[PDB]
RNA sequence: GCAAAAACA
């Protein structure tokens, strides 16, 4: 049996820094403030003052998703949480996706089956974690957490 | 939202897609509009930003493409227990110095 | 991680708890698991010759292998018969008390089991449908077959179970009512298939697992033996099973002397064991406390067909040719696991030697006790399933040293073969931890592996309610939480529990009750909470009318027998509702009117078990009994 | 009273209907009581959203005297399905019942709550106090019943008449009679697949682990999750 | 929402709309007003109202605010009232049926917002004080 | 999907030859595209009869093309891309593929291919418009 | 695109 000295130092793996993955942004999370009223009441006034135009475009996501998004906020607003798909929803929801990928692949399918021999890229620690940290520890002037008390009855 | 004076406060809107889900793990397709107050080309890579202009006010609007599983979704909409644990800490050093002098 | 660390007024011991990825999503497995369970069935013969020869271990059949060849600078499988009947030997002639209470059950109480409780398993291949079917059903269907192609009635007892199977076993042909045959090879194989599936909702490591369950004819032989294994295991203060941690570490050591403490884990203990010193174990146990031959064969047939096992290899291996992927059997295209082909029978594959997760996780805790039991280890050892804690009590370093190392070798006699890297060894004693529990001086920390769900259990209002607040008072009982954990965990429950039930903002029942005056008068109705920390093991009905919260025409209305709708200690009430190719769906209704002249005749078996001799048409004599 | 052939009529029913199936032995109940052929699902609280959302939640028995409409607002399907605010009407405007049922049918589950009030704890005593976790009983009993005896004492208590002198010598004396005063508005067939939960509660000496301090009686062993703590005591009076 | 936009911008659809609502005539959007109140008493203060309203002003018909103020009372007074109550006065604001959307009659907050800059309807700038075109080009 | 061989009676009709990101009426396609392109010389009758969703759609599709294609050939590729052009084809009934993009593909006089393919399009919504209208108007 | 040793789309 063997004795240390030293605590295990961990290797940092280098690469590339990992982008933000979450369902939601985070920190990066604003409000815009609306006149009091119901949900369609906001989404209205949101939809018939706001004009939308696209500063940086990802090939993810196409801009043309705004036209969903446009389309979802009207919709809201005339009272139809639930309307009708577009032509932009196409390539907005990978609708037909397995269909177009499963489809290609075996049109240009060439050479002799392997192993699937999966691979998971590397990435480093990325610089806006600890901006993350600092910035979700800003001061609010609302308490944002509303839980209803409970009974009191000893001491 | 509503902030305790009656204003709404918009995130934002997260659009579902047919989902014709039959799994419980099943994705389920999604189009997540938020308000982003910084935008970054290496944080945000897949999302894309749009510029949105009420009351003449500033404001930065981003649309991603996900698909979420339903599992995930539900363990989420619980995310409010994550208060547990910062509690549990905060907790026990308060009642160690009570514990310490009889002293709460 | 320097946050998680304080250095002032508190311990890193305390908020450890921090590390825990609570409130996430739990990992979840994806697609086939033929690459897992192929490894798992890899391994074992990996491991059992110092330098890896798989092709030769592939024809070992008896696992047992000599010294000198057990591998100690790795994992190593298989066992040395010696070792192990030396240390069943230990193991018997200490705990002379535990021995006599599995006696006084192996004699008295062992041929007095219901056979029905093998209903409340697990999910079950049948070898009939060829699917998968409940437990509950699995059995039906079992019984019927062994009527059918046995045409002697089973007994109540399990015991009659087991030589149904026995008896039906040795038949060359057998048909089952639909009118499909079998083979007894055919039978034989169906017995010896093991079906296995992902293992979900498993947090604590990066790689999935699959675990394997067994087939209804020989559950059976499984539930007695692992029924065995419990009552040995309950009388035996080294098991894992009770506050044998918190007992240990109320103990007081020499004032000057080396105090160890060994906290580590279990590497491949599933691909490490082998049934045949399972065997041996039982075998030494029966024989030296003085069973007749037939509990011989009774507590040995389960390892005799797990040496035989068909675990099913999931769907196939996935290979890419392009872009396009598929799923091939093995075999059909050479892979990693070319050297298990020959094994392959059919869609399953055979392994004689090796162990799965979810068949026997106390046979396997005995066997590392019974290792456990020696001369010079002298210390206190507490072991469940694959995570074990040692405390060693000797006079010097070396002395501690060597007598961890004796441990360690012992263990790998019967191929325990702890993990050198989650091993951890203090050398004065007081830190260390054990299952999810953590040491630290004369305190011992209860941290859960989950968080109460803090949602509603899903079935009414009051159950779910009840429910709750139950787990919520286990959960601070158990030390894992406390006054203000607690009190922000009931409210977070209660504003959950008022959501689900439409009970917050603007719906259609708060608008219905608001629109005919209806005064939201419980917590499910809007009302505000009644439960306190000190009174969350209170019925919410009973406490309201204490208070005066609760009118007694609205306990009146409510609480009415006659009413439409109709431990949980929640009183019946109006709230008190439930929620509204197989080929299968007529059988289950017809059983309920089986059910349901039952229940409305006897009080009895609401009581106790349906204990009546016979009985089939025989029901006429009770109810000619009730006009008598 | 007139109804008794009825309960023959689902004898004649089952073989008739079901036949091949109720011809087994009265020893498969222990088998079939639990037969479903719904999947056990690893989540029933993720279906409950949608379940208070859907349409007709609850699968009410018959009946007439809810109305099948309500201020403009449909209650039943015309077994039928009820509405999700068909409960709630029940507590303002339900059927009337005895005063005696319903002392019984909340019959031990009040006796939990004066029995707490009544205590006075005492002044709260912080230390570096070290709760040992032993098994003790969870909530008192009316009386000291043996353990593998309580069923047997159920027994009388329901079925006096069918019952073996074996079963009555392993019976627990003097709680017997005691069980008969307070299930006695509940004793009929009406509540009495239920009732049988209530009459065990008040004589099941169930143990459970409990942190103590100190040895913890019946008394203070139910309310034991506040009364003690690894930092806080309570002097329970 | 559409029946103020209706109503607001064109001052003869308002001048229609108050005298039939005012003197119980058909009125095409009839069966919208009697939807958009709930069950009320109000009917009669509200008519009145309008009646002090026209006799003070009768040249009303040309600031939109005045418009808004005469189109709350009048769709109150048309609206569907209770014979076995009495009537009462008429409220500053009300709640549309069915819904939690306010309606008010200064105008303040709600359905309708009067801002000395701008007037919006539903979230929709319907006016603006000196850029816009409610009337047209030729 | 999978082919059905069987004997076929052609129905000859016109039929769109491409589909199209949005239709417009002929009409109102020269509008369309002067907005598009030249809206600095157009007048406001011009802008009034041209289709803005097409306009917006047709500016959006065409900021990266009229960079690499020439005046002409942007105007027509946008032509295109609103215009309906329909041609004579025999097709199937019941089996309308919208568009003969893919008559080759999935037609002919010895099989079909089966397809899955909705109507995505507002016709049905503009129907219930008009039947409301005619339901009030009757 | 989500997600990791392959499932959804």
């Amino acid at each position: 049996w063997t004795q240390m000295k030293k605590l295990p130092l961990l290797k940092e793996k280098e690469g590339p820094p990992s982008p933000w993955r979450a369902l939601l942004l985070g920190a990066d999370s604003e409000y815009i403030v609306c006149p009091p009223g119901t949900d369609q009441e906001a989404i209205s006034w949101i939809h018939s003052q706001s004009e939308i135009e696209c500063i940086r475009e990802s090939k993810s996501t196409p801009a043309s998703v705004i036209t969903c998004l446009t389309s979802s906020l009207q919709s809201f607003a005339e009272g139809n949480p639930v309307r009708s798909r577009i032509h932009e929803d196409i390539i907005a929801f990978g609708i037909n996706k397995k269909q177009e990928k499963k489809q290609s692949a075996s049109s240009s399918a060439s050479g002799e089956w392997k192993r699937a021999e999966y691979q998971v890229e590397e990435m480093s620690l990325p610089p806006w974690v600890e901006e993350e940290m600092v910035l979700l520890r800003s001061d609010q002037e609302d308490n944002w957490i509303e839980l209803e008390k409970n009974a009191i009855y000893t001491e | 939202t509503r902030d305790p004076s009656g204003n709404c406060q918009f995130w934002g809107m997260v659009l579902l897609g047919p989902h014709h889900v039959k799994r419980d793990t099943d994705n389920a397709p999604l189009l997540i509009a938020e308000i982003m107050g910084e935008d970054t080309e290496e944080k945000y890579p897949k999302h894309s930003v749009f510029s949105l202009k009420v009351e003449e006010k500033q404001f930065l609007l981003s649309l991603k493409i996900t698909s979420f599983s339903r599992n995930k979704l539900y363990t989420f909409s619980n995310i409010r227990r994550v208060l547990i644990q910062p509690a549990s800490i905060y907790s026990q050093v308060v009642l160690s110095r009570a514990a310490e002098n009889n002293s709460l | 991680m320097n946050l998680f660390t304080p250095l002032s007024e508190i311990n890193p011991t305390t908020t450890q708890e921090l590390l825990y990825a609570y409130t996430g999503p739990a990992p979840v497995a994806y697609g086939t698991r033929t690459r897992a369970v192929l490894e798992n069935i890899i391994r074992p013969y990996q491991y059992f010759y110092k330098e890896p020869n798989v092709q030769r271990a592939l024809d070992i059949k008896t696992g047992c292998k000599e010294p000198e060849d057990i591998n100690v600078e790795g994992p190593s499988s298989g066992f040395h018969t010696a070792s192990v009947l030396k240390l069943a030997d230990n193991f018997f002639r200490k705990y002379r008390p535990a021995m006599e209470k599995l006696k006084y059950w192996i004699l008295v109480k062992l041929p007095k089991l219901k056979y029905a409780e093998l209903s409340k398993g697990r999910q079950t291949y049948s070898f009939i449908h060829k699917r998968n079917l409940p437990a509950p059903i699995a059995l039906e269907e079992t019984v019927e077959f062994l009527e059918q192609n046995l045409r002697r009635k089973i007994g109540p007892t399990l015991l009659s179970y087991c030589q149904a199977i026995a008896d039906v076993m040795e038949l060359d042909e057998t048909t089952y009512e639909y009118t499909i045959k079998f083979s007894r090879e055919e039978l034989w194989d169906q017995m010896r298939t093991l079906n296995t599936m992902w293992k979900h909702l498993e947090r604590g490591r990066l790689n999935r697992r699959t675990i394997a369950t067994p087939s209804m004819l020989i559950r059976g032989f499984v539930k007695i033996v692992e029924d065995a294994a419990k009552e040995i295991l309950e009388n035996v203060p080294t098991s894992g099973v009770p506050e044998k941690l918190a007992k240990l570490a109320s103990k007081q050591t020499f004032h000057t002397a080396v105090t160890g403490e060994l906290s580590g884990d279990q590497e491949k203990f599933n691909e490490c064991l082998d049934p045949d010193a399972m065997r041996l174990m039982w075998t030494v146990f029966l024989r030296k406390l003085g069973c007749p031959d037939w509990i011989m064969e009774l507590f040995n047939i389960p390892f005799m067909v797990f040496k035989s096992k068909l675990a099913d290899m999931g769907e196939g291996l996935v290979y890419t040719k392009g872009k396009l992927t598929d799923r091939k059997p093995l075999g059909e295209m050479p892979s990693e696991f070319d050297d298990l082909v020959r094994n392959v029978v059919g869609n399953s594959i055979s392994c004689r030697l090796g162990m799965f997760m979810g068949m026997y996780n106390l046979t396997s805790t005995l066997l590392a006790l019974i290792s456990i039991e020696r001369e010079e280890l002298t210390g206190s050892h507490v072991e469940s399933s694959d995570d074990f804690i040692h405390f060693f009590n000797c006079k010097t370093h070396e002395e501690m040293f060597k007598q961890a190392e004796t441990l360690r070798l012992t263990l790998k006699l019967v191929g325990i073969n702890m993990s050198p890297s989650k091993c951890i060894l203090i050398s004065p004693a007081g830190i260390g931890e054990f299952n999810s529990k953590f040491h630290h001086r004369d305190f011992v920390g209860n941290v859960a592996t989950e968080l109460p769900a803090l949602v509603p259990n899903g079935t009414n209002p009051m159950t779910d309610l009840a429910m709750g607040l139950n787990v919520i008072k286990h959960s601070v009982n158990t030390g894992q939480m406390n006054l203000c954990t607690g009190a922000l965990a009931m409210r977070i429950f209660n504003h959950a529990y008022k959501y689900a039930y439409m009970a917050l903002g603007v719906t259609r029942r708060t608008r219905f009750m608001e629109e005919n005056a209806i005064t939201p008068l419980l917590t499910n109705q809007g009302a505000s909470p009644v439960h306190s920390f000190s009174t969350m093991h209170l019925d919410e009905v009973a406490l309201r009318r204490h208070l005066g919260l609760l009118d007694e025409e609205t306990l009146r209305r409510i609480l009415n027998p006659n009413n439409p709708v109709t431990e949980d200690y929640s009183v019946p009430s109006c709230f008190k509702y439930t929620l509204s190719h197989k080929a299968l769906l007529n059988k289950e209704e017809r059983y309920q009117r089986v059910t349901s002249i039952i229940n409305k005749l006897f009080p009895e078996v609401l009581i106790q078990e349906a204990s009546a001799p016979g009985t089939v048409e025989s029901l006429k004599r009770r109810l000619e009994l009730v006009v008598e | 009273e007139c109804t008794l052939r009825a309960l023959v009529e689902e004898y004649n029913g089952a073989c008739k209907e079901a036949p091949k199936e109720m011809s087994k032995q009265f020893t498969d109940y222990n088998t079939f009581k639990r037969y479903t052929t719904s999947k056990k699902d690893h989540a029933p609280q993720m279906r409950l959203v949608y379940s208070v959302r859907k349409p007709w939640p609850i699968s009410m028995t018959p009946s007439k005297e809810i109305p099948l409409v309500f201020n403009g607002t449909k209650l039943k399907d015309t077994r039928t399905r009820a509405n999700i605010v068909v409960p709630d009407y029940w507590s303002k405007y339900g059927s009337q019942t005895s005063l005696e049922v319903v002392n019984a049918i909340l019959y031990a589950e009040d006796l939990k709550v004066q029995r707490f009030f009544s205590t006075e704890w005492g002044e709260i005593r912080y230390g570096r106090m070290l709760p040992f976790r032993k098994p003790v009983q969870a909530c008192p009993t009316i009386e000291e019943v043996n353990p593998a005896s309580i069923p047997h004492t159920l027994l009388q208590v329901f079925c006096p008449q069918y019952t073996t002198l074996d079963s009555k010598r392993k019976a627990h004396m003097g709680a017997v009679e005691k069980l008969k005063r307070v299930m006695e508005p509940i004793c009929k067939v009406q509540t009495q697949e239920s009732a049988v939960h209530i009459a065990r509660s008040l004589i099941d000496s169930n143990k459970k682990w409990l942190p103590t301090v100190v040895d913890h009686t019946p008394r203070t062993a139910e309310m034991a999750h506040f009364l003690c703590s690894k930092y806080h005591y309570v002097h329970t009076n | 929402k559409s029946l103020l936009k209706s109503t607001i911008l064109h001052a003869e659809r308002c001048k229609e709309f108050v005298g039939n609502m005012l003197e119980e005539y058909q009125d095409p959007a009839e069966t919208t007003v009697q939807s958009l109140v709930p069950i009320n008493t109000w009917g009669k203060s509200a008519k009145r109202k309008l009646q002090e309203e026209i006799t003070s002003d009768p040249d009303w018909h040309q600031c939109p605010r005045k418009r808004a103020k005469m189109s709350y009372l009048a769709i109150i007074a048309g609206s569907i009232q209770d014979r076995d109550k009495k009537q009462t006065n008429v409220p500053r604001a009300f709640m549309l049926r069915g819904s939690q959307i306010e309606y008010d009659m200064k105008a303040t907050r709600g359905l309708v917002v009067d801002t000395t800059n701008r007037i919006i309807v539903g979230g929709e700038t319907v006016l603006r004080e000196g850029k816009g075109g409610p009337e047209g080009y030729v | 999907g999978e082919i059905r061989y069987g004997r076929m009676l052609p129905f000859r009709k016109p039929v769109q030859a491409c589909p199209t990101i949005e239709e417009v009426n002929p009409a109102s396609i020269p509008h369309t595209l002067l907005q598009v392109f030249c809206p600095q010389y157009t007048t406001l009758d011009s802008k009034r009869k041209a289709h803005m969703g097409a306009v917006e759609k047709l500016k959006r599709v065409m900021e990266p093309i009229c960079k690499v294609q020439t005046q002409e050939s942007a105007v027509h590729i946008a032509r295109s891309l609103i215009d309906s052009n329909k041609k004579w084809l025999p097709t199937v009934v019941d089996h309308t593929p919208r568009t003969a993009e893919m008559a080759h593909f999935l037609c002919s006089k010895y099989h079909y291919v089966h397809t899955n393919t909705q109507d995505l399009s507002d016709t049905r919504s503009i129907d219930n418009l008009c039947g409301e209208l005619v339901k009030r108007s009757l």
